[PDB]
Parts: C-alpha cells; structure tokens; sequence
RNA sequence: AUAUACCGCCAUCUUCAGCAAACCCUGAUGAAGGCUACAAAGUAAGCGCAAGUACCCACGUAAAGACGUUAGGUCAAGGUGUAGCCC
C-alpha cells in the first residue's frame, strides 16, 4: 500500500535503533545515503525527459521525450553500479592512524596545535600529546553508572615552553579540546642546559612517585619512562636519563616531573647565588676548564671551603651501578631511537 | 596566552620566561616598568605554615 | 627497514652523506641495529661501508 | 512522557523551523493549520475525501521535489481551485524547477479533476527558528 | 613613530623618580595617619613578621621605615602605569570605605570594584565581558582581606592572570602574592583616606605629565 | 519470534524544578566539588518551570510538564532491522 510509505529519515531512525533502552547503559549497522546516487528524472524505464534529466535544447531546439535502448539503459545501470562501488570503497578505506605507545592506546598520540585563542592568539608552534585516557564512572541518583572520559594532555613548543592539563567530558573529542586548550594557559618554562638537557641531576618524590633524572651529554638520547620521553620532546630536551619508582600514576609522574624541571637551578643562578665562577670539566676537552657561568656581582675572594668528605645522601641504586654490582638484565637494553 | 600557574615562580618570572620562549608575542604594558623598578621582594608564592617546635615569632615587645 | 624500503639508497663507502646518518655525530659510534631498525644484513653492510 | 510531533532537546545542534519547534498543543495558538478547506467546518461534507487528497498531495510533492522542500507544504482550497504553496531550496536549477512545476500541475489537475496551482517560494537554506 | 613612542615611554624609566612621588608623603605623615597600627599579636600573619616593628601591649607596630620605601615603590609603579595609560582597578571589600574608594576612582578616571567579587571576573573575563574585553593592567588593593578575613580572591586571580598588584597589607594580611605590598594599617579612616589621596594624586600626576609630554613633543 | 534492535504513541515519579552544553575556579591538576547577600567562585546560552493561551476574570480547571528511572507497554495501529515459512 502506498499510504503506509514513510520518509527515509524516519525509516533510518526506526532501523538503526540509535536510541533505545540498550544504548542508555550500553546493554550492528550505520546510516547510508540512498539519494546521493540519483539524478532527478532517472528511472528504470530509462526515459529521457527534456529539461529535467537531459538538456532541454539541442540544435537550438527543444528536444523530444526519448527512451534509452535496452542495452543503453543496461550501460547506465552498470555505470551507476560502478559509482556505487567507488563510493563504497571510499567509505571502506580507513585512516592510517599513527600509533602511540601501543596500537590501541591513546598515550603518545598527537592532537595537533591548540585552537587559536579568542583574541586571535595562535599556538601553531605547539604540539599536543595525550598521556592518559580514563573512562571514569560515577553513580548518579537517576542516570546510574554515568560514563565520562578523563584525559591528560601535554602541550609544548619544543623550546622550553610546556604544560599539562586534565580534561573531563562525556565526549572524547570534547575532553581533548578542553585539555589541550586549558594546558596552554598553564605553561611552564623549563630551563635546558645547552638547549638539549637539564642543568643538574634531579631527585624528587611527588606524592608516592619518585623521579630520578640524570643530566646526560649530547647524543645520549632520552632513556626515560615513555611519558617522560613525550614530555621531554614537548619541552625541547633531547638528552636525559630518568628512572621512576614507587607509584607510577601518570598524573603524579607528570606533575612531579614538571615541578622538578621548573625548580631546577641554572648555572647562572648558581653563580649569582654563590658569588663564584661556574667551571665545567669536559673529559673530551682535557683539563681545559670552561667557564659556563660567572656571577653578575662582585666575584668573591673567599676560595670557598674544600670539603674533605661530603655528607650528601647517595642513591643506593646509583652507588650499586657505579660499583657494577647491579646485574639487572633489563638495564641498558638496546631500544629504538628516542 | 599567559601562564596561570600562580604557584610557580612570580608573575614577572613567568612573563619573562614566556616572552623569551616566544609564547608571548609582545611584552605586557607593565613589564618594563617592573623591570626598571622591581619590588624589594619578588612576589613568589609561599605557603604559610604554623611554628611547631621551639621556634617563635621574632617579634620584640616595645618597651 | 629504512635502507631496504628505498632502493635508491645504495650503501657504498663513497655515500658518506648516507653513512653519516648511521653514526652518532657526537661520539662517532655506529648505532646498534635496533636503534635505527635496519636489518642485520644491511647493518653489517653499513658497518663494512663505514669502516 | 508525551511524544506527539515534538522535537526532543539536544545540545543546541539541531536547527528547526517554526512548525517543527512548536508542539501540537500550540495549533491555533502560535501556529496555524497546514491545510485550509471547508471539510472540517460544522455541517460540511467530504472531510475524509479532502484528508485523503491532502495526504496524497504531501506524499507526492515530497517525492517529486526530493530534498528540494525546505518546509511542509501549505494546501489551500477555494471553490475547486487547489493551491499548493511550498517553500523550497535554491539548489536545483530553475529549468528543472519549472519542468517539475509544470509536470506536477498537469498531473495533479488531471488526477483530481480540479485546477491546481503550485506556488514556489525559494530560500537559500532551511529557515532556522531555533537550535534545540 | 618608533622614536616618538620610545621617547614617550622609555624616557621616564631612565629616572629614579620621574614623578617626584617622594613629596607626596613622609614618615611623619604616615604616623599621623596611623599607618603604623596593626592588629593584635594573635591576629598576626606569619609573613608580616618582617614588616612588624614590634608589639606594644599585644598590638603590633608596622615599621613605617619599611612602609616608606614600599609605598615609594608602589606609588612610583602606579604613576608609571597611569602615565603609560594602563587600566588601574581599585579593590576593597570594606563596606565602610566602599563609597570613598568608588568616588576616588571615578574622580581619578580609574575603575573600582568594591562590591561582591563574582567568581571568574578576571579568569573568565573573556566570557563575562566579551572576547575583546581589556583586563586591568594594575590592581590596587586598599584592603587585601575579604569580609571573612580570608585573602581577597582577586589577589589570586591577578596572580594567575599576570596583572601586577599594589596592595595595603595589614599585620593579618598575606603579602606573598601582592606585587608591591605596602605594609600599613588598613582599618582606620585616616589611613584609608591617606592611601586614597596618595594613589589619586599619583594617578592624576602621571596622566597630566603624560599629556604634557605628548603636547611638548608633538609641538616639535 | 524478537518491545532485550527500533521508529511511531505513551504509563511512571510528574500533585516534581530541575536538566544544562560552553567556560572559570578548588582539591598539591584523584575520583569529584563549586553553598553563605552585613555574600566566602561561580558565570552560564538552551530546555523545563514560569510566563503566554482556551474556558467565564487577573481565580480555578484545562493544557503543559525538561533530562532521566522501571531493557515499563505496544512487532496485533502502521513501518522497519534481524531471524524464520515460500505448494
Ligand atoms: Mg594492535
Ligand atoms: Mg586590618
Ligand atoms: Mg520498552
Ligand atoms: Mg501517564
Ligand atoms: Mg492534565
Ligand atoms: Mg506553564
Ligand atoms: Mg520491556
Ligand atoms: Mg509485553
């Protein structure tokens, strides 16, 4: 019967069942366009109506109602099938997504530069990296086990400016937008020795996460936890070692790493603080000292005590490595370039 | 943009660092005035803390 | 691997511009194979060519 | 909860026209009827015939102008003249619009034995009354 | 135009005191205004110990010696900002002096916010006022404590937004985040009047000097 | 056959005023939280309520009543996915 016919929108609504009791709590098909591959005035009988589906005027005169031959209509049908197949293939193809720390993990995936600011500010120089994605839930009075996405993103320009932000949203893309927009307003500046590494060894314990970062020479690479590698790439650090101990909660690690890197003291700051030259001894350069930093104010005449035995607390792991007793099979493995 | 990390460094330090990094395209109106006439104490944040042991406020009685 | 995926990259001792990309500029040590992903055959060819 | 001809709220992403936005209980309050004829008045006959004709006219115009209809038709009857006032989109070419108008006029006239005038009002895009 | 703007802006920065604000106040004037009276020893905040001259019968005495230098620096900075035509916003939740501060701001051609400070008025300004709104270039706290004696949230908001803050810090106030803290009494009408008069005079001097310098150069 | 795939029309709290995208802030940047008017971080477009409308007032009765809960009902209004019979 004709009078029971409905519209494509209502039919797809009924078919796909996009809404329903199941979808509320997650207790397969997708929409298709059945009007794209049609030209108004084309039917199975292959009639050619002047002015609608064939040009109205031919030889400067109105064309007549025509009909394609049987074989010509079959040719048109084959062409339509071919166009349908081409569209189907263009839908079948998939994006060759670059994978992060693992094929199905968001960590390390790049979200691109943060959106331009309301005042026209542009952060095209910046890059955003996802460090974590949690599907946090929370029981509600009526909605029950609500689902939300907690995202952590680090934004950096590879020139010492880098920050991180948490993102809460029901939609993953919304969380990405929120986090990568909120991070740019929370940028730190990380001082880099020679623009490739930290200025000194950093030992810290943020909450229950211990971070031990060792300054390293040029070309040593990033031998660090993967999140630390991502954050170092964002900052602009190329050579550094880093060991994480205790709880390795990603947010705790990120916050502690940024705190330590921000709190590091530059060579110039040390020179000003102690009123003395800062001298660097490079083995490749022999005994030739290199004055890396010198004080701005009056250089002290006091030679500073030459302590016979320091009282600094030593890391047992570092002492063990220096003595060579550490037999860890996993230590100093050959790994891809970082 | 700026750096809303008010607990990290001072406003001057953050602004100077971002300007050096190029994040801030132009210095703020107050930057040069501050640099010329910095305050006696850098406005670095500092969490207050109660004195627990034998430590006491070094405030003398005016007699 | 990088060398085998571009036939035009011929590993010869005169292709110093290509060989310099598999030697650490700061220390002059040939990267071990896992560093660059080069297969063992091409890594041995690269080592011989660099030497 | 009531569901009759109501566009349920969303995150401010779906545009809707006046007709779609306004709910059934607003008929004759903020929105008029889409069809005007004497069938439904007191002591008037052939309301069923008029309703069937209107339903077929809508299902015919929608299919004859696929996607070209911006908003529902407006059917008016005067004596025997039937006026179909439609709001369409400025996408299809004027030649094709005129061909379809003439075809529809002739076919509907010969099918319902009454003169039919099809008036078209073209707009760049679906008129947006509010975002729901 | 570069040379013009340079000689207009950078030139005052070459002088130790380009506006002669030192003439606006003296330690005796502050003492008469009672700038030196603080709260009880119990109400003392830990970070005001360096600025407290001592305690007299469990009442703290703010060292006007330090207050003089701090106020000199703060007034010089305020004058420089006003000369450079930045936006100066006075802030005080003291309902006693709300009207006086509003009148002073309206007279000096600067802005005042003595009312309930709605959240996000600085951090969320681009939404609460329009994306193109311009934020204050300097914030002057005539009272750094809100009406529950906690620090005025505008202090933290200005620190977040990188807006320099001049501020009168009493003995129970927290001066860590105030860019230019002026340790002094903030609860007495005489002290509040002295502060308002000094800031109004500095702003008016800076603006009139700016106009005079602009005219002087453009005449050339 | 499947209302435990749905549209469509509805029961239900509802004789409720809450739901709120987008921002900002607090929690050391954890799940989460954001209330004090002599105000102490909330601002919120939109929806709902409200307002407006019908009946005889401006009253009252209608109507309306968001988001969600009960995989609440309806494959037997009709259509439709899936599966199934096709002498
Ligand atoms: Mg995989
Ligand atoms: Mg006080
Ligand atoms: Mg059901
Ligand atoms: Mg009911
Ligand atoms: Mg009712
Ligand atoms: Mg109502
Ligand atoms: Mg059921
Ligand atoms: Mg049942």
């Amino acid at each position: 019967s004709f009078f029971t016919k409905l519209t494509a929108d209502e039919l797809w609504k009924g078919a796909l069942a996009e809404t329903g009791a199941g979808a509320k709590k997650g207790r397969k098909k997708k929409r298709k366009d059945l009007n794209r591959g049609q030209i108004i005035g084309e039917g199975r009988y292959g009639f050619l109506w002047p002015g609608l589906n064939v040009p109205l005027m031919k030889n400067g005169a109105v064309q007549t109602i025509a009909q394609r031959s049987k074989e010509e209509q079959e040719k048109v049908e084959a062409d339509m099938i071919q166009q349908r197949e081409e569209w189907d293939r263009k839908k079948k193809m998939k994006v060759k997504r670059e994978r992060g720390w693992s094929g199905n993990s968001w960590g390390g995936i790049s979200l691109g530069p943060p959106d331009p600011g309301p005042c026209g500010e542009t952060y095209e120089d910046f890059d955003t990296r996802i460090l974590e994605v949690r599907n946090v839930f929370t029981m509600t009075a009526k909605e029950g086990r609500k689902k939300s996405i907690r995202v952590l993103v680090a934004v950096g320009n590879g020139k010492g400016a880098a920050g991180f932000s948490i993102g809460k949203a029901t939609d993953r893309m919304d969380a990405f937008r929120k986090a990568k927009n909120r991070a740019v307003h929370h940028l730190h500046y990380i001082e880099r020795y020679e623009d490739h590494t930290i200025f000194h060894d950093i030992s810290l314990r943020f909450k229950r996460t211990h971070i031990k970062m060792k300054k390293q020479p040029k070309g040593y690479g990033l031998r660090c936890h993967r999140a630390i590698i991502t954050i170092c790439r964002l900052i602009g650090i190329k050579d550094m070692y880093a060991k994480v101990s205790g709880s390795i909660n990603m947010l705790s690690l990120t916050q502690g790493l940024f705190r330590g890197l921000s709190r590091q003291e530059t060579h110039q700051q040390l020179a000003d603080k102690k009123g003395l030259h800062v001298v660097e001894i490079r083995e490749e350069c022999g005994p030739l000292p290199i004055v890396v930093a010198s004080p701005r104010g009056p250089l002290r005449k006091d030679p500073e005590p030459e302590d016979e035995v320091p009282d600094v607390k030593l890391d047992w792991e570092d002492v063990k490595t220096a003595q060579g007793m550490k037999r860890s099979v996993w230590s100093n493995l050959k790994r891809a370039a970082t | 943009a700026g750096s809303r990390l008010e607990t990290v460094g001072s406003i001057f330090s953050r602004t100077r660092d971002l300007v050096r990094a190029g994040v801030l395209k132009e210095k703020p109106l107050w930057f040069d005035v501050y640099d010329a006439f910095p305050p006696l104490r850098e406005p670095v944040f500092q969490r207050p803390r109660v004195r627990y042991g034998k430590a006491k406020a070094p405030i003398q009685d005016i007699w | 691997c990088p060398i085998c995926r571009d036939h035009k990259l011929h590993v010869d001792f005169r292709n110093v511009k290509l060989l310099e990309q598999f030697v650490c500029a700061h220390t002059g040590i040939i990267f071990y194979a896992p560093y660059t992903g080069v297969c063992v055959k091409q890594h041995k060819r690269l080592t011989q060519a660099i030497q | 909860k009531n569901r009759a001809a109501r566009v349920r709220v969303s995150k401010g992403d779906k545009p809707v026209t006046y007709e779609e936005a306004h709910a059934p209980h607003y008929i004759a309050h903020r929105k008029g009827w889409l069809s005007l004829h004497t069938g439904n008045l007191d002591g008037e006959d052939h309301a069923a015939e008029r309703t069937v004709e209107d339903v077929f006219l809508r299902k015919f115009m929608w299919g004859t102008f696929p996607g070209c209809l911006a908003d529902q038709l407006v059917l008016k009857r005067r004596g025997n003249q039937l006026e179909i006032c439609a709001v369409v989109l400025r996408q299809l070419s004027p030649h094709k619009y005129y061909f379809l108008v003439g075809y529809s006029e002739t076919l509907l006239s010969y099918f319902y034995k009454c003169p039919v005038r099809l008036h078209l009002q073209t707009v760049p895009s679906k008129v947006v009354y509010k975002y729901l | 135009s570069t040379d013009f703007n340079d000689k207009i802006l950078n030139e005052p920065l070459k002088h130790s005191d380009f506006f002669n604000v030192k003439e606006l106040f003296s330690v005796r004037s502050l003492f008469d205004a009672r700038v030196h009276l603080g709260h009880k020893a119990g109400c003392r905040h830990r970070f005001m110990e360096p600025y407290i001259f001592g305690s007299r019968l469990d009442h703290d005495i703010i060292d006007l010696e330090q207050t003089a230098t701090h106020l000199q620096l703060a007034l010089n900075f305020t004058a420089h900002m006003a000369y450079r035509k930045g936006i100066i916003l006075f802030i005080s939740r003291n309902r006693q002096f709300s009207y006086l501060i509003e009148n002073m701001a309206r007279d000096c051609g600067e802005y005042a916010h003595t009312r309930y400070f709605r959240g996000g008025m600085l951090t969320n300004a681009r939404l609460l006022f329009g994306p193109t709104v311009r934020l204050p270039d300097l914030i002057i706290f005539l009272h750094t404590l809100n009406n529950i004696f906690e620090p005025h949230v505008a202090v933290r908001d200005a620190a977040k937004m990188n807006i320099p803050t001049v501020g009168i810090v009493d003995t129970n106030c927290n001066p860590c985040l105030i860019t230019y803290p002026v340790p002094g009494n903030d609860d007495s009408p005489l002290a509040v009047h002295l502060y308002c008069r000094l800031f109004q005079t500095a702003i008016t001097r800076a603006k009139e000097k700016r106009q005079q310098v602009e005219a002087l150069y453009r005449l050339q």
